[PDB]
């Protein structure tokens, strides 16, 4: 069983590596969405005021 | 109750034999 | 069909959804969640167990075993070793929150930090544009040695706390003892702001009359007049017959008990005066005002000695200022919440100890300034680290009322707190004490006796109350 | 999404389930079957707008999926179905140990068989020797 | 309160009564149970899921609950063993005994057919 399946786990092996790196992306990406979102509102703000 | 995904492979087998295979 | 839990992020064999949001569940974890919390884990919305709905689908199919999984035992060392990687998760969890708060705190105080430097420059760019806009054709030092040994030198004699001081089962015995009335004149009364010296006392009007007065006996034993409006911050001088005092008139007036006219005027500022305080020599005058100004000078004499813009370039309420008997490490409480500790020789900041959104209406040091509280209108007052310049200590309220006045007791162990209502804590312990109602309206003053044992105050229920034990 | 709809039989992008039904619908499919039939595709009860929510994933405090295959309750429930497979195992065992050992305590004649032989072997003996 | 499933012997969470027998089962064997055989597990008549009755209804230390696991796992297993085992030995006591009525019947036979030459010395 060990060499009959072992390929297909090391297939899925890979997968949650690249699964794990994909979610923090998204995690860190929502992050900076938002911020920058909170951001333009502030930005137009000092716009007016300059 | 463990293993009853066997209806998965008799399906994804079934769905496999529908290939040049007729209507409905 | 495969479904995943929201809280777990396991798959679950019972779907559920909440009404008030998108998000699914296992439904043994929500419950669990609204039998604690009666909300929506994600939305917050307010959540009972009738508000969900059951997905009946099958739910996700059973994980393959892995060939280490086909034994029982192997299963439970399995299990452990999951176990143990699911704890060191949540553990990790709870030390990266720890670790967020620290550095959130740190980067807005580092903009917090940064705000202060472009105030200053920002109105110094102004003024500078301003002037294209409309083109036409020494004891400090002194101060710095003694801050060379009583900042740390004071541990020396202050060994212990005194033994004749109120213990905290004592001070809740506090009652309006006296009342007292006709301190100023019936046409324009009130009193601003107060202080003692002893069973001594000062008091400024509404009347623009400055009166001493001994809240002992019940009796006027001065009145000085002079002031053009009425007063706004008064200092009575441990010598118990020099008097400064500081009005809407934008000046400073001296006055000696024995006289009825000025021993000295500081003409010193553009707008109203706000506070003013006595350096622990005696002999100088430090002063802060309305106009963002600071200034000091010699009362001795009546010679201006430094002053300083805070920030030139607007008029902004700087409303306390204070002088600390070490010499130095001492400041102002301005308009947006500035506590600013003056590096004095410099003519900028020291240190800092704000602790509030709101102005600052009161700052004291310690007789050995390792204790500092402050508060504000805002809702609550804070104990705090004078020697390494962080929080120690908070009190909190439900009510967040504005807070007028604070002061420490002769020692340091209480701290009256209060504005519409009196509190007194005592803060060896930490513990509230008593709650005191006796005032029909807010406070603007307040000062404790010796050992704790009386509490002097003023009021906009146009008297002057005195409460002891 | 990951959400396949249970009419279309696509993977939807507007996930909708119904109270009555307790199924996953399109939302572009099930308004227009509730304005042309007013009734659950599945269940054939009465279906109304407000009985319908729209499905989210992925809000602020949403855990990670776990993917790595393993977990706690995945492990407790394969115990426990070890361990309901072995009780039916020892029970049906129970039950033939029973039968076995029912018919077995029925079974023992052995002795009263022995003193028929005792008995036919004598008769036997007195018979053959009489002559 | 206190209920012990017919299956296995064991206070079960779940107490649940089939109409077919009035025997009380844990809910997930007994379904397991319909599942596989179809019958009443005591009576042996037939029997279905909806025929069932419903009856009216602390933690200690990670580590030791998994030993408690382990302990009681050793119990279960240790069981069936003895179980297969002693399955052996009544069928070896049967076929045993089977074989010494057998014998018998050999022997009254044989006994019997002599007993007939009595009656023609």
């Amino acid at each position: 069983l060990r060499v009959k399946l072992g390929g297909y786990q090391a297939i899925h092996d890979k997968l949650c590596k690249k699964y794990q790196e994909v979610t923090t992306e998204i995690e860190m990406a929502n992050i900076e969405k938002k911020t920058f979102e909170r951001l333009g509102e502030h930005e137009l703000k000092a716009i007016n005021k300059r | 109750h463990e293993y009853g995904n066997v209806i998965k492979k008799v399906e994804e087998m079934k769905v496999r034999r529908e290939n040049e295979m007729l209507a409905l | 069909m495969s479904f995943v839990c929201g809280i777990s992020g396991e798959l679950t064999e019972d779907p559920v959804v909440s009404q008030v949001s998108g998000h699914i569940f296992d439904r043994r974890l929500i419950v669990k969640f609204i039998a604690e919390n009666g909300t929506d884990p994600i939305s917050h919305g307010e959540l009972s167990e009738d508000q969900l709905v059951s997905l009946k689908s099958g739910g996700t199919g059973s994980a393959p075993r892995n060939v280490s999984g086909t034994s029982i035992p192997s299963l439970l060392k399995m299990l452990q070793d999951e176990w143990d990687t699911v704890m060191l998760n949540s553990f990790s969890l709870r030390q990266q929150l720890q670790i967020a708060r620290q550095e959130l705190s740190h980067s807005l105080y580092q903009h917090d930090a940064a705000c202060r430097v472009i105030s200053r420059l920002s109105k110094e760019l102004t003024a500078a544009r301003e002037a294209l806009s409309t083109l036409k054709p020494a004891i400090l030092a002194k101060l710095e040695e003694k801050s060379k040994s009583l900042t740390a030198e004071r541990k020396q004699r202050g060994k212990n706390l005194p033994e004749g001081l109120a213990k905290t089962e004592e001070l809740a015995e506090l009652k309006q003892t006296a009342s007292h009335t006709g301190i100023h004149s019936t046409g324009t009364p009130g009193i601003t702001a107060l202080d003692i010296k002893g069973n001594l006392s000062l008091t400024g009007g509404i009347d623009k009359t400055v009166v001493l007065y001994d809240y002992e006996k019940e009796q006027v034993m001065q009145t000085f007049k002079g002031h053009n409006k009425k007063i706004n911050a008064v200092v009575l001088h441990p010598d118990n017959i020099t008097a400064i005092s500081a009005s809407a008139d934008s000046h400073i007036r001296v006055w000696s008990a024995t006289d009825s006219s000025s021993k000295a005027i500081i003409d010193v500022h553009q707008a109203p005066v706000t506070d003013i305080s006595l350096n622990a020599s005696g002999d100088y005058i430090l002063s802060a005002s309305d106009d963002s100004y600071w200034a000091f000078s010699d009362i001795r004499s009546g010679k201006s000695l430094c002053k300083v813009s805070v920030e030139p370039g607007s008029q902004i309420a700087v409303h306390s200022i204070e002088f600390h008997p070490d010499g130095l490490i001492f400041g102002t409480g301005a308009a947006d919440a500035v506590v600013k500790i003056w590096d004095l020789k410099n003519q900028t900041v020291a240190a800092a100890f704000p602790g509030h959104t709101a102005a600052v209406r009161s700052i004291a040091f310690s007789e050995n300034g390792y204790y500092l509280a402050t508060g504000s209108e805002d809702g609550e007052v804070k104990l705090w680290d004078l020697r390494k310049l962080k929080n120690l200590k908070t009190f909190a309220n439900e009510e967040k009322q504005p807070i007028n006045s604070l002061s420490f007791d002769m020692t340091g162990t209480f701290l009256g707190i209060g504005g519409q209502k009196v509190q007194v804590l005592h803060v060896k312990s930490w513990s509230e004490v008593v709650s005191l109602s006796d005032h029909s309206g807010p406070v603007t003053g307040v000062r404790f006796g010796e050992n704790a044992r009386s509490l002097v105050t003023c009021s906009l229920d146009k008297s002057l109350r005195v409460f002891s034990f």
